[PDB]
């Protein structure tokens, strides 16, 4: 399963079709035949397989980590500090890429659910998409292929120093 | 799960291997740069026991009463 609050779904809206005239309705007979020829046997097969699964019990756990301190607390060379620092940063980088993947899947799903009126009830998700992706464009973008962690902190210092000069001019 | 159990290694094993191996080779690099700095200053000033080319051995210098008084 999945949380309904990270992959959100609006509530369902489904009409009840009122037939004006009486031919009637080939697809209703065909979907009842579909139910009787497909829906029952696959349900019986899945129920058998689920009983065979629930005879025994496996479990897999989620791997979790700790917070090794910083790269801002590591010294000149000290390779057994920078190692834990940059692996912690690289795992943050992977999980942040997947944050961007989740938001972009939400944008795709808002496109396909809301139909031929795109701009109704997709303003909020496009807003948060441009927000998180503006953060990504600011934070990880223009460093290249040989990122380790140190070019990211150099970009951090250079950007906040440039904005410090900008707000000094704005003072 | 069976593939990871019978063949592969834990990330703990490989992770502590990387960390120990960085400790070893950091010692190696620091000793190598310290070696060449010691060598350059020891060749420059000469105070050390490496670059001492053999001068005169004074054990053969045997002071004694000679023939001529003013040596």
């Amino acid at each position: 399963s999945w949380d309904k609050d990270v992959y959100p779904e609006p509530p369902r809206r489904t009409p009840a079709p009122s037939p004006q005239t009486s031919l009637p309705n080939p697809i209703t007979y065909l979907t009842k035949a579909f139910d009787l020829l497909v829906d029952r046997p696959v349900t019986l097969v899945r129920e058998f397989i689920e009983r065979q699964h629930a005879k025994n019990k496996y479990y897999y756990y989620h791997r979790e980590f700790r917070r090794v301190p910083d790269i801002t607390e590591c010294h000149e060379k000290d390779v057994l500090c920078m190692f834990e620092a940059e692996m912690q940063w690289k795992r943050d980088y992977k999980v942040d890429q997947e944050i961007v993947n989740i938001i972009q899947e939400r944008l795709k799903a808002c496109q396909q659910r809301e139909g031929e009126s795109h701009r109704q009830n997709c303003a909020k998700e496009l807003q948060q998409f441009t927000q998180v992706v503006k953060a990504y464009q600011d934070r990880y973008h223009d460093l290249g292929a040989h990122y380790s962690a140190r070019k990211c902190l150099a970009k951090q210092k250079q950007r906040m120093l440039a904005e410090r000069k900008a707000t000094k001019e704005a003072a | 799960r069976w593939i990871a159990r019978t063949f592969f290694d834990a990330p703990e094993k490989n992770y502590e291997r990387t960390m120990a191996i960085l400790q070893i080779e950091s010692e190696k690099a620091e000793l190598r740069l310290k070696e060449l700095e010691v060598r350059r200053l020891m060749r420059a000033k000469g105070d050390g026991p490496w670059f001492q080319y053999p001068t005169i051995d004074k054990a053969l210098i045997d002071h004694s009463p000679k023939a001529t008084p003013d040596n």
